[PDB]
């Protein structure tokens, strides 16, 4: 579709995962599950406004699901944790 | 001839090397596990993949699995102990 310079999918939520960090893990799979609740509250947001970009939630544990879905961009250095958007939220000055 | 002038020595080697092996059974029983990178202690978060880097160089990351390897001369029962301290005893690989 326009308005993303790749292919979506408006169905579900991606998830992204670090390379260092083992997916079906108890602590991942756990948080793997709450955050599924989130997919119907990625559409209802999206539903007034279909002009809205990346929603994303970067969890503690490491993984990030963020909407619409969509694939990931070499190895992978992303961390959800180390960006700049996540660090402010994190912490003060 | 000559071989049997050896028959009691032989022997008593043979009952130290077998004492000293259970000792070491007894000593480091399964003590000699390690993943495939040094940051994990438990098997259970040895598993999945890892950044590896390439000669302690930050710039140049490599992606591999890590595994729960074991020693390939461990004490885990007593015909290992008895190869372990039978290649100490050739005084090779022993400081290793
Ligand atoms: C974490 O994972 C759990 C299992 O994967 C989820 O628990 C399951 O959710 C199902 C749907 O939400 C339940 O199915 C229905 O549950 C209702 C009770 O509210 C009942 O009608 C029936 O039990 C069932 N109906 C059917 C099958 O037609 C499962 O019962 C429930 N438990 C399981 C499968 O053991 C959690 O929802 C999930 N957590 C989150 C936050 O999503
Ligand atoms: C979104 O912002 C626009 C102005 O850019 C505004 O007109 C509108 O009411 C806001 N809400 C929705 C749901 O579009």
């Amino acid at each position: 579709d326009a308005n993303f310079g790749r292919q979506i999918s408006y169905q579900h939520a991606a998830v992204h995962i670090p390379t260092d960090i083992y997916e079906g893990s108890t602590i991942v799979l756990n948080e793997l599950n709450w955050t599924s609740a989130l997919d119907e509250v990625f559409k209802k947001n999206r539903e007034e406004d279909p002009s809205l970009l990346w929603q994303v939630f970067g969890s503690a544990t490491g993984l990030a699901r963020y909407y619409p879905a969509s694939p990931w961009v070499k190895i992978d250095l992303y961390d959800v944790r180390r960006r700049p958007w996540y660090i402010q939220g994190a912490a003060s000055p | 001839v000559a071989i049997r002038t050896i028959g009691n020595i032989m022997i008593v080697t043979t009952l130290l090397q077998f004492m000293f092996a259970c000792i070491g059974v007894q000593l480091f029983k399964g003590k000699f596990y390690r993943c495939t990178d040094e940051a994990k202690s438990n098997p259970e978060e040895c598993r999945g993949l890892f950044i590896l880097y390439k000669d302690g160089d930050v710039d140049s990351p490599v992606v591999r699995e890590r595994i729960w390897q074991n020693s390939d001369f461990n004490f885990d029962n007593v015909l290992s102990a008895m190869m372990a301290l039978f290649t100490v005893s050739t005084f090779e690989g022993w400081p290793a």
